[PDB]
RNA sequence: GCUCGUAGGUGGUUUGUCGCGUUGUUCGUGAAAUCUCACGGCUUAACUGUGAGCGUGCGGGCGAUACGGGCAGACUAGAGU
RNA sequence: UUCGGAGAUACUCGAGUGGCGAACGGGUGAGUAACACGUGGGUGAUCUGCCCUGCACUUCGGGAUAAGCCUGGGAAACUGGGUCUAAUACCGGAUAGGACCACGGGAUGCAUGUCUUGUGGUGGAAAGCGCUUUAGCGGUGUGGGAUGAGCCCGCGGCCUAUCAGCUUGUUGGUGGGGUGACGGCCUACCAAGGCGACGACGGGUAGCCGGCCUGAGAGGGUGUCCGGCCACACUGGGACUGAGAUACGGCCCAGACUCCUACGGGAGGCAGCAGUGGGGAAUAUUGCACAAUGGGCGCAAGCCUGAUGCAGCGACGCCGCGUG
């Protein structure tokens, strides 16, 4: 399943603009609904819960899928917030967002879901495909000379590209240098209140 | 018509039985002796070393063993319903 | 029976039972004659009954009726029964 | 009779196999005496490995191979080096290999500049 | 309620010894799967292949003797006369 | 050539004899508190078809009989008699040490001893068939492997003392018997023991384990899929055959239940797969295939395989993806 609902509504409740650029948000940054302008009780559980929601609606991950990402992140060496945001940053629909081929996250998900891409010459259509080190991310020859793929040819500049991946010229393809560590991760959220959420 | 007609066996090493030492509790059993063995082992949950005692039977080829009598044993084939041990020798008999 | 080959094998079990029983019944009487001849204390008949009884135990063991260790244990008990006599 | 037989232990549509020394009075996926190789009939040649020194022990003591295992021993040269047939060298063939993960990755950095 | 005492548990100072407990090492064994880890394959995942751990143990061999215990003595502070 | 009668000579093959298999595979968890299982040993106390290899041999004879044919009984299920014919069926000899007895040496130790060799006296096997012209498969005795198995022991895993005296083949010995093997396993005789508050004898419940669930661990709960071992096959008991039997789809007796009968007598056993009824909160198709893997028989082609491979049905679970 997906969410398939209003997107500004879950940025107002979480008090954080999750998509890139929104004029509906910042006219009302307070939570939606009819009791929205309240000064609410900030529980310790509320600060851990709403921090976990900030990552599910940034990346578009259901709860059972997001929990399995936590299962291996707590189980790998290093930290837990480092490795949870790493394996969320390695999903294919997030890689397409960081490379500039899509304006938002939800249009990055369809272009992977509708099968407009390859990775190692292999046709893929799964949005939670996790890329690894040295993975080329190619693109279908049918998907060239298409409107959403050529409307993102001239808009290659307004968003920055992170250091761990790289885009090239008119043969559009994305090269993964290594897995992203921490510093080149975009931060709307802290990474310790998610770890403290699953200890309850 | 070349071979030796007797293939020699692969040398299998003679495995050993179990030898133990204990006192003597009974002797009135007509070429049979009763030996109280004992062994100590940890408790599985608490870790204290618990001392327990068994009572095995053994074969006297000649009835020379009385009460007391540190005796050495070696276990054998079944010799009766309950006898599985044989007397090897008596070291430091009943003082 | 239901399976066709178990009707067949039911017939061959009885023929093997009658064959094994007549051999085993004659071995009892061969031993029994030796036990009476060794109870007479003769050592004349009991020398040559022992040679014919031990020959019959060998032939039963070659016909698969008794086992070869069963022939060995019964020959050794009749031969030692003569050495006491 | 001691048999050298195959043991199905893959997925539903992926029959992986182990070359195992077993008894004939034994089901397929029971206790084998010893595993002496493997066989994956899903690669493009196949993926055949026999231990080939423990195979020479079990053949020299009387283990009869089944008919797929007998074909495998002829490919690996084990049945030929046991019976004395002249084809004792291994006529098995691996797939033509792929360029590795780094070599293709650098050849895209070489082509983009 | 209080004491006496059976089995049992626990035991001062010191010499020598044994190597049962304990501890070191090595061999044999602890099936496969499952589980942990790392790579591979199913478009990804579940699933599955391989490698290494794990399998806390048990048996055999060879070292150590501080502590516990056994055996053979010494001691007087505890205990008793 | 009959105009639907022929020719075993002949590939081929119903029924029959003979061989091998049918003890595996598949199922279930009633019984079982036990050497059942787990783990580690012992077997100088044992067996082991088929398979591999070393070494010997494959020699004379004989009497039947199923089938067939002809008849009798019986409602059936089945069964009687007379003739008739084979064999790798069966039976009897010759020679062949790993049977046996006595005496020997030689090595060996872990007490009974074991292993290897010597003399003397007793002994025990076999089977052929096929062949286009390198068609080829078999037989028996013994050495050694491999494999499967039996048996004994250490240790480990429930509750209950409002169960405290249990035990007479009981505990040990001797002589015989018995078994593949040790052994009160059985028997006679002699001794008077054995076990127990470290729970005997009773009672209650339970297949055990690899594991699974939980938990920071230590623990606690559990034994479902899959894999191992065990137990059973309507209830109870027994043996036969065989290398090997709890003999699911064998036998015999007894019992319950269902069915057939001419009332004299007979038949049956889904806890195999599928399915029906019933019980229940509740658990699926009277499916396809031997293409793969494993097994049985065969020189082989092949034949058999509800093992297995797959499909159907149920959101029953997990995982993944859509509904923009
Ligand atoms: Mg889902
Ligand atoms: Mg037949
Ligand atoms: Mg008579
Ligand atoms: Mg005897
Ligand atoms: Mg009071
Ligand atoms: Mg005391
Ligand atoms: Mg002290
Ligand atoms: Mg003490
Ligand atoms: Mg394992
Ligand atoms: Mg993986
Ligand atoms: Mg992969
Ligand atoms: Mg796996
Ligand atoms: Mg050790
Ligand atoms: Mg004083
Ligand atoms: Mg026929
Ligand atoms: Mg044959
Ligand atoms: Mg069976
Ligand atoms: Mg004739
Ligand atoms: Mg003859
Ligand atoms: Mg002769
Ligand atoms: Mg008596
Ligand atoms: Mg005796
Ligand atoms: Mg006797
Ligand atoms: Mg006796
Ligand atoms: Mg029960
Ligand atoms: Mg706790
Ligand atoms: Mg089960
Ligand atoms: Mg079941
Ligand atoms: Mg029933
Ligand atoms: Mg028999
Ligand atoms: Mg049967
Ligand atoms: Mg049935
Ligand atoms: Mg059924
Ligand atoms: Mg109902
Ligand atoms: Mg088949
Ligand atoms: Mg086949
Ligand atoms: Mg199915
Ligand atoms: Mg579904």
């Amino acid at each position: 399943a997906r969410y398939t609902g209003p997107v500004t509504r879950k940025s107002r409740r979480l008090r954080t603009d999750l998509v890139g650029g929104d004029q509906a948000f910042e006219k009302r940054p307070y939570p939606p609904g009819q009791h929205g302008r309240a000064r609410i009780k900030e529980s310790e559980y509320l600060l851990q819960l709403q921090e976990k929601q900030k990552a599910r609606f940034t990346y578009g991950v259901m709860e059972k899928q997001f929990r399995r990402y936590y299962e291996e992140a707590v189980r790998q060496p290093g930290k837990t917030g480092e490795e949870l945001l790493k394996i969320l940053e390695s999903r294919l629909d997030n890689v397409i967002y960081r490379a500039g081929l899509a304006r938002t996250r939800r249009m990055a998900r369809q272009l992977v879901s509708h099968g407009h891409f390859n990775v190692n010459g292999v046709h893929v259509n799964v949005p939670s495909y996790r890329v690894s080190q040295y993975d080329i991310v190619d693109v279908r020859d049918k998907s060239l000379n298409t409107v959403p793929f050529q409307i993102a040819r001239e808009t290659a500049g307004e968003r920055p590209i992170p250091s761990w991946l790289q885009v090239v010229g008119e043969r559009q393809r994305v090269l993964i240098h290594q897995l992203p560590e921490r510093a080149q991760i975009d931060v709307p959220l802290t990474e310790q209140l998610i770890v403290e959420y699953y200890s309850k | 018509v070349k071979g030796p007609k007797h293939t020699p066996r692969t040398p299998k090493p003679r495995g050993r039985r179990k030898t133990r030492i204990g006192y003597v509790v009974s002797d009135k059993m007509q070429k049979t002796i009763v030996v109280e063995l004992e062994d100590r082992m940890r408790h599985p949950l608490y870790g204290k070393i618990i001392r327990t005692t068994k009572k095995v039977k053994a074969h006297d080829e000649d009835s020379v063993a009385g009460i007391g009598d540190r005796v050495s044993l070696m276990e054998t084939r079944p010799l009766s319903a309950t006898k599985r041990w044989r007397l090897v020798e008596i070291l430091e008999k009943a003082k | 029976a239901n399976i066709k080959s178990q009707q067949k094998r039911n017939r061959t079990n009885e023929r093997a039972r009658l064959r094994n029983k007549a051999v085993k019944s004659s071995l009892r009487t061969a031993v029994r004659a030796f036990r009476e001849a060794a109870h007479a204390g003769d050592k004349a008949k009991a020398a040559e009954l022992l040679a014919s009884t031990n020959r019959k135990l060998d032939k039963a063991a070659s016909k698969g009726v008794i086992h070869k260790n069963q022939a060995a244990n019964k020959k050794s008990a009749l031969a030692q029964a003569l050495n006491k006599l | 009779a001691v048999k050298i037989k195959l043991t199905r232990l893959g997925k539903i549509r992926n029959p992986q196999y182990r070359v195992a020394v077993a008894d004939a009075r034994t089901r397929r996926d029971g206790r084998a005496i010893e595993v002496i190789g493997r066989y994956h009939p899903k690669e493009e040649p196949s993926l055949i490995e026999i231990n080939s020194e423990r195979a020479q022990y079990w053949l020299s003591v009387g283990a009869q191979p089944t008919e797929p295992v007998l074909k495998l021993l002829k490919i690996t040269g084990d049945w030929q080096k046991f019976k004395g047939l002249p084809g004792a060298q291994g006529r098995l063939k691996v797939a033509a290999p792929k360029p590795s993960k780094l070599e293709v990755f650098n050849a895209a950095l070489a082509a983009a500049d």
